[PDB]
RNA sequence: CAUCCGGUCGAUCCUGCCGGAGCGCGACGCUCUCCCCAAGGACGAAGCCAUGCAUGCCCGCUCACCCGGGACGCGGCGGACGGCUCAGGACAACGGUUGCACCCCCCGCGGCGGUCCCUGCUAGCCGGACACCGCUGGCAACCCGGCGCCAAGACGUGCGCGCACGGGCGCGCGCCCCGCGGGCGAGCAGCGUGACGCAGCGACGGCCCGCCCGGGCUUCCGGGGCAUCACCCGGUCGGCGCGGUCGCGGCGCGCCGAGGGCCCGACGCCUGGCGGAGAAUCAGGGUUCGACUCCGGAGAGCGGGCCUGCGAGACGGCCCGCACAUCCAAGGACGGCAGCAGGCGCGGAACUUGCCCAAUGCGCGGCGCGCGAGGCAGCGACGGGGAGCGCGCGAGCGAGGCGGGCCCACAGCCCCCGCCGCGCAGCCGAGGGCAAGGUCUGUGCCAGCAGCCGCGGUAAUUCCAGCUCGGCGAGCGUCGCGCGGCGCUGCUGCAGUUGAAACGCCCGUAGUUGGCCCCCCGCCGCCACGAGGAAACGGGAGCGCUCCAGGCAGGCCCGUUGGCCC
């Protein structure tokens, strides 16, 4: 069909994105980068809607038209750049970290977090290539490209700073581990069990804090931490709240409005 | 394109299969006269959401009591007819809500709520009142007979700031 | 307009296919390049075409000489490239003397002549080294890749094809 | 045909708006190696492959014999 | 009669109605597409077309009247429909090879009421509705 | 026509059926005549490159044309003909273009060579003719 | 979300269909007091078009200009995205599901980064070679000529480390098989070893790699009618050797065989055939429709054929054949509104040659413009929703008008203010079905009425009028169609003694259906439970748009929401 789409229209955007479906014929495209379409926001939504610091999206890219916003350490200032899992994104003038996080309904949300939890940087490991003159490498979910012990789905701490492996957080039972694709993504679990069936998708158990074992695709499973998150947690640790615990918590919330 | 065209409306007023039965017919003139209805579409759209509301509590009716579905839209359901003031409040179950007639929603006209009040002293005085909004729901002047007020607001119903009773200015053959 | 698309083909059941579509560039094909055999040297013109997403592939259109290697000894030289001998789909080929991946072909044994002094070499290649020709087959795609690069043939292949076209 | 063979796949078709279910056959073909010895009515056991020829995309991976011609029976194996 | 009913009896019974749903006249008349060739007015409400001639046609017993009428031919198929003019006297605002729009009588394509052979019935004039013109809310 | 032509050798005569140059939709055209012909007893009507000739369109040609005599004009001949200039031309088929009694051709194109002597008689002949030879 | 009534007779009970009764969505007639919301030349013409507009943005160089204000050309990026419309297309498209160990992919993002030379070097870093612009000129126009001169982060050349290096090579694991990796479910990779090529990029380092965003295909299942279509196909079906392509493949070619399909409907033909998300109607099951919003296809009068590019077999590119045109000085030139307004043809049927990029995006580059995308207004009874035409004894507006406030790209409209204050209805009927005159006129089987049964033949409950009354309501009538009705299509759930209908009889192949019986597994089918795969949409939580149809808002906040199901 010609060439490459450039444009991504309202409807057509993830439900994820929750860009109202009136007022706007087209939401924005993410360009091609450290994260996919469906798996990443955009930036200028980020701090046009999210944050309403920007009063037209056009007012968003002269927000970073001069230097003012970072992304993973870097400054990443593209308004339509995408933003996505385990970012560290800080606001400088705003003085305030936030992780990009995956909320139980399973949208975006960005949690502030300590300079500390700036330091360091989580990014699942894709499978390892053998390319570029036999030199070992391995991609992250955030696309950046090693330790011999390491293999796929494990997360590595990159720092930014350094921009090399720090803590390994290798893939194996009991792991506290986040889903970041299906329906239940942003629940934190440990993996009681996999089921690898020799052929393709490699299924996943998992058992939560709570007793419910929930599950996934073993591609859509982060690692958080070998032993502990090792992250700033949104205040929800993955508990996933019942429809009616969501009742309640709007019906108080619209008691004290 | 013309996001105009993704805006959406819904059809809110049912008419009868049967268009002419003497008795029902008769029934709606009375309707009509006790309750100061304008045309029997006025009628059409009440009867539509008593019939859609009871069908929902029937469709509760097949689901077990407290089955997490069950129990959230029946605790909605009861929720906004006692919230507006339609449904018994103590009875809060599914079977009560079954009993319900388009009276109720008659009942919570603004219009309603005045002869009540004595405020008009006649529905057809009411509707007149509204249409010139000299009745105000707790500092919302309302031109519209049909506010269906919260069960709250009928305390906050009364006549309107706006020079009228006790006026704000000159009103009406005061006026001129 | 050259295509491989397979809208103009049939069915697995004979049965006409509706023609959805005008040729579309992606399932374009190109003129086959024959890669012609110079016979005594005394040109390689060896042209390059623009292929999908700006690559490039060269085409041989005529060329004399081209890499060679000796699998049994594993000595690998460049040689002039004889004529070619035997195409295994055509005998019209082989007469006009196009060069494709599995045409045999005879080469000069001269920069291969320094094994005749070595002894116990295989018997096929020694006498082959001792005579002017040698009996090869191209492993190169000459018109694709741009060379037409080639294994002295050794053994069964060898065995085979001496019997399919020298005797008379 | 030399090197390959045609594969009855049997299936079972639901209807909805009657609740009954319709046999259908697709024909699919198999290149077979020397090494598989094939003869009709047995069952093979194929596996996917690059398209080999017009009509082969299946290659196949076992054949199972059974005794003599044992009928048909419609058998979504 | 047994209906065909078993687990695998599932394209008889498919076959069987669509063989058989051809046997109503209704359903022959909507999915044939016989009417939808034959109609005069095909697939329209209405068409416009010039009176051949103004004919009144006697009406079926027991009822006993000339119920005038008027030729009709289509611009659209060149097909002449035979269109009864209603209401009283409203004859006389036609005049021959008048423009008219006319509609069918209401009953999809079949004769309505003792007027023999009137599959269809005028309802306007060289741009004027003939209730409008018979009323006078609008006059020639 | 334009100008006063040449007595060239006249190859086709009445009966001749020639092959239709223009797209008008005529493919071969009987001549039933020529236009300015006043000829001796017994002399069939003859007519060369550059003549009108009254033809009628045959049954292969489209409806429309057939059945009417219409005016063409001979665009080439097979017959060799001396050009004062002493050039002998010939052509492979002999041909006619369909034209009103003005001048103005029926068919938008005129397909193949042309002869000079027809272009230079009729303009629009020159003008729409690729090769005039 | 489970309902009927009128019509065969002297009456009766049936079958049987006719007609009513409700809804949707288009025409059509008559009328409409506002406010809000809103479809809009799809409907056998993907017919044809006058006019204006729909893709530019920047400087990389600036010698003119003239203070970096900076044109003009070259240079880079985009013009393939976006808008439009369903013509074609019936194992196709399209949808879910797969595969690329058979692959291509600019920007961007995260990384690697030895580039041989004989040499020839200027590598403190080079050439020649042109536009622009002068200077003379053609042409009716279009369109370009020659001269002379000068530029570029343009282009051409060019040192540059033998784990130099793009490619393509020849050779490098194995012992019945099955279990460690850089690996995988799987001999896949990446190299070592011996040659060839001298690819890039290098005159401001990118060679290259991955991720990814799309493609290119591919697997499996679904995927219209017709037997007054029963036999089909012949690169068709396999294998083999080449080419060709981004790549697999009869994809093209030779060669070699004899297949591949079919009563489980092939092939042939037809289609006023885009497909699904969905829509309409509705107890349940069904039925019906898929122009248009979202997605995927396919096309830009019709066939072909192409270069540019990272990507188009592009038509707001080019080239040609075929139509049908326009300019014209007659020599020549130059097309394409299935973009947006607007014209015309046609049809029963469908809007302004209207205004702006400010949002909503996108193009172009850190410093703002381009966009008939889109927004905004105009028309607008497609339709949806909210109020009016009274009420009061004399109470009182909103519909309006006039200035504000405010809105808005600016207008406007709404709403809020002060003043001024003009309430303002129709369209079908009354014999029944089916609601409403055992009133007076005319007329006299005429005129007419009447979906249906019926009325009218000089005392019409049926017409033409008056009068009354009824039903709906700023809407009401009329026609076409879908659905329900209609269990009158029957899977649920129809009938065949006599209302329509058991083949005259029998064998019979496919097809369909097959007594019981073994508990204990294996494949079936089957059933439940997961996982993963866009929304809008339908439902639904929460929420006072003054009420509503709405919308995902809102509020002194779950980490405010926008769950959750489909």
């Amino acid at each position: 069909a010609r060439g490459v789409r450039k444009h991504l229209k309202r409807l057509n955007a993830p439900k994820h994105w929750l860009l109202d479906k009136m007022g706007g014929i087209w939401a924005p495209r993410p360009t091609n980068g450290p994260h996919g379409l469906r798996e990443c926001i955009p930036l200028i939504l980020i701090l046009r809607n999210r944050l309403h610091y920007a009063n037209t999206y056009a007012e968003t890219s002269m927000i970073l038209q001069d230097k003012n916003v970072l992304i993973d350490g870097k400054p990443r200032t593209d308004p339509t750049f995408p933003v996505g899992f385990m970012d560290v994104f800080e606001i400088p003038k705003v003085h305030k970290t936030f992780r990009v996080l995956y909320d139980v309904k399973g949208r975006f949300t960005l949690v502030p977090i300590q300079s500390n939890e700036a330091g360091f940087k989580l990014c699942r490991v894709q499978k390892i290539f053998l390319g570029d003159k036999g030199m070992p490498y391995l991609s992250t979910h955030d696309a950046r490209t090693p330790h011999p012990d390491i293999k796929t789905n494990d997360t590595i701490k990159i720092n930014l700073k350094t921009g090399k492996i720090d803590e390994w957080y290798k893939f194996d039972i009991g792991k506290i581990v986040m889903v970041t694709g299906g329906r239940n993504c942003g629940r934190i679990g440990t993996i009681q069990a996999i089921d690898k069936h020799m052929g393709s998708y490699t299924m996943i158990r998992m058992k939560d804090t709570e007793g419910t074992e929930f599950l996934t695709r073993l591609c859509n499973v982060f690692v958080i931490g070998n032993d502990s998150p090792a992250v700033a947690i949104p205040t929800t640790k993955g508990i996933r709240p019942d429809i009616i615990k969501n009742r309640e918590l709007r019906l108080r919330s619209i008691a004290k409005r | 394109p013309r996001i105009s065209r993704h805006r959406n409306s819904s059809k809110t007023y049912s008419t009868p299969k049967k268009p002419f039965t003497k008795p029902r017919l008769d029934a709606e003139l009375k309707l009509c006269g006790e309750y100061g209805l304008k045309c029997k579409r006025e009628i059409y759209r009440a009867r539509y959401m008593l019939a859609k509301i009871r069908r929902t509590a029937r469709n509760l009716l097949t689901l077990d009591e407290n089955d997490i579905k069950r129990r959230f839209e029946g605790a909605a359901l009861l929720r906004r007819l006692h919230m507006l003031g339609i449904l018994d409040e103590e009875k809060d179950q599914l079977d009560y809500v079954l009993g319900l007639r388009i009276e109720d929603i008659f009942k919570r006209r603004l219009q309603s709520v005045i002869v009540e009040s004595k405020l008009a002293k006649s529905v057809h005085h009411a509707r007149n009142m509204i249409k010139a909004r000299h009745i105000s729901v707790g500092g919302q002047i309302v031109n519209i007979p049909s506010y269906m007020v919260r069960i709250s607001n009928t305390s906050r119903v009364a006549i309107a700031d706006t020079s009228s009773l006790a006026p704000n200015g000159k009103p009406g053959r005061t006026k001129r | 307009g050259i295509t491989h698309d397979k809208m103009y083909k049939r069915s697995k059941t004979g049965a006409v296919q509706g023609k959805w579509h005008k040729k579309r560039k992606y399932n374009l094909g190109r003129q086959p390049a024959n890669t012609k055999l110079i016979v005594k040297v005394t040109g390689q013109k060896i042209s390059t075409i623009r292929c999908r997403g700006g690559n490039i592939k060269r085409r041989a259109l005529r060329l004399s000489h081209g890499s060679f290697a000796w699998g049994s000894a594993d000595i690998s030289h460049k040689a002039r490239i004889l004529q070619v001998v035997y195409n295994s789909t055509s005998n019209e080929l082989v007469r006009t003397n196009t060069l494709v991946k599995g045409c045999v072909v005879q080469i000069d044994s001269a920069p291969f002549k320094s094994a005749l002094s070595n002894d116990t070499l295989d018997k096929e290649i020694l006498d082959q080294i001792r005579g002017d020709h040698i009996l090869a087959r191209i492993s190169s795609r000459p018109g694709q890749v741009g060379t037409a690069d080639g294994y002295i043939l050794e053994g069964p292949e060898l065995l085979f094809y001496q019997k399919k076209l020298a005797p008379k | 045909m030399q090197r390959s063979i045609i594969v009855r796949r049997d299936y079972l078709h639901f209807v909805q708006k009657y609740k009954r279910y319709e046999r259908r056959h697709k024909h699919v073909a198999a290149h077979l190696s020397p090494c598989f010895r094939v003869k009709e009515g047995d069952i093979v056991t194929i596996g996917e492959c690059r398209p080999l020829s017009k009509t082969i995309r299946f290659n196949v991976i076992k054949v199972e014999p059974v005794s003599e011609a044992a009928k048909k029976r419609f058998s979504p194996f | 009669s047994g209906k065909t009913s078993g687990l695998y009896t599932a394209r008889k019974l498919r076959t069987i109605r669509r063989i058989q749903r051809w046997a109503d006249k209704r359903y022959r008349k909507a999915h044939l597409g016989t009417w939808l060739k034959a109609n005069p007015l095909e697939g329209a409400c209405m068409a416009r077309g010039i009176v051949t001639q103004k004919i009144g046609i006697s009406a079926k017993q027991p009822n006993s009247a000339v119920r005038k009428a008027v030729r009709v031919q289509l611009t659209k198929n060149s097909k002449k429909i035979t269109a009864f003019v209603p209401r009283d006297g409203s004859l006389t605002y036609i005049d021959n090879n008048d423009e008219v729009l006319v509609a069918g009588f209401g009953r999809a394509g079949r004769a309505v009421g003792d007027i023999p052979g009137c599959r269809f019935k005028v309802i306007k004039v060289a741009g004027i509705g003939l209730l409008a013109l018979f009323l006078r809310k609008r006059e020639k | 026509g334009i100008g006063n032509k040449f007595r060239i050798s006249c190859g086709l005569p009445v009966g001749a059926v020639i092959n239709c140059a223009d797209n008008s939709g005529a493919k071969s055209l009987n001549m039933i005549a020529v236009k300015n012909w006043k000829g001796h007893l017994n002399r069939f009507p003859k007519a060369s490159v550059g003549d009108m000739v009254l033809i009628t369109v045959g049954r292969d040609g489209k409806p429309e044309l057939r059945r009417k005599v219409t005016p063409a004009v001979v665009v080439r001949q097979r017959k060799v003909w001396r050009r004062k200039d002493g050039v002998w031309i010939y052509f492979q088929d002999n041909a006619g273009v369909i034209i009103n009694p003005k001048g103005e051709l029926k068919g938008s194109s005129i397909t193949g060579p042309v002869a000079k002597e027809a272009a230079d008689r009729w303009p629009k002949i020159s003008t729409t003719a690729e090769c005039v030879h």
